[PDB]
């Protein structure tokens, strides 16, 4: 959840 | 079931009673300041360059991208939207009411407008982090290093500067010499845990939320407003269009945030 993603 | 409201009077009714207001902002709020969102830089979009893999395998290209944005941004000024947000905060603070800005933007335009309660969740265009020593530092130098002088041209067809790694920005702390990178959260990387706890604190306790000029396709920022909304707390969306998170929300106000925000936050 802390991960920056586009998906 | 029903389409989101377009009623400014309805929103303003909530705004007068709100004690804790969260404003989530994206590229749109600054694109109105002449700020190039990404939206192409040469043949690439931001998601292809804002990545540790891009930086690991072509750090010069990544630095050109960030150099261009730094130089363009410096001479950009806050707009009516930024100002309305700042002045809203200042005015409400004297009434004992809290306004906080959670921004996906790294342009620091909220800072320039005078915003105090600011969470910059993706870092800043004007900060560096050393890939060796880990030190974070403010950097507004123009150009950030001599080799980048006149580089970063954005036109498709522009040749890569191909600056040797030694001549990219280097750390000046305790003779480190390490390769500097933008202090920006890139796709594939984690947001700062400490910033996230503070974000969660504001979201868990606000009574009004505004999501402003953001596409809501970047995670986890995109989940912030729906979280507030899932508490039943009213959420208002200001955009030049609708979003994937829009229909969760109470309001949709179409048009430039420079027009809609000053009215809404009056
Ligand atoms: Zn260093």
């Amino acid at each position: 959840t802390a991960r920056k993603s586009t998906g | 079931t029903a389409r989101p409201s377009s009623s400014m009077a309805d929103f303003r009714k909530f705004f007068a009673k709100a004690k804790h207001i969260v404003i989530i902002s994206g590229a749109g709020v600054s694109a109105e300041s002449g700020v190039p969102t990404f939206g192409y830089w040469r043949k690439w979009q931001a998601q292809d360059l804002a990545t540790p893999l891009a930086f690991a395998h072509n750090p010069s290209r990544v630095w050109e991208f960030y150099h261009y944005r730094r130089e363009v941004m410096g001479s950009k000024e806050p707009n009516a939207g930024h100002r309305a947000i700042a002045e809203c905060e200042t005015r409400l603070g004297k009434q004992g009411r809290r306004v906080v800005v959670i921004t996906q933007n790294i342009d620091e335009l909220h800072r320039k407008a005078g915003t105090k309660n600011l969470l910059e969740i993706h870092g800043s265009l004007f900060k560096t982090r050393c890939t060796s020593c880990g030190v974070v530092a403010e950097n507004y130098k123009s150009p950030i290093c001599p080799a980048l002088s006149g580089k970063g041209a954005p036109e498709p067809g522009t040749q890569d500067a191909s600056i040797p790694v030694e001549k990219l920005p280097r750390c000046e702390e305790a003779g480190c010499g390490g390769l500097l990178r933008p202090h920006v959260v890139w796709f594939g990387e984690n947001l700062d845990p400490a910033i996230l706890e503070e974000v969660d604190r504001e979201l868990a306790h606000c009574d009004l939320c505004l999501v402003v000029g953001t596409s809501s396709v970047v995670y986890p920022a995109a989940m912030f407003a729906p979280q507030v909304a899932a508490r039943g707390v009213p959420v208002a969306e200001f955009n030049t269009e609708t979003t994937p998170a829009t229909n969760r929300f109470r309001f949709h106000f179409q048009g430039p945030c420079g027009t809609t925000l000053p009215e809404a936050l009056a």
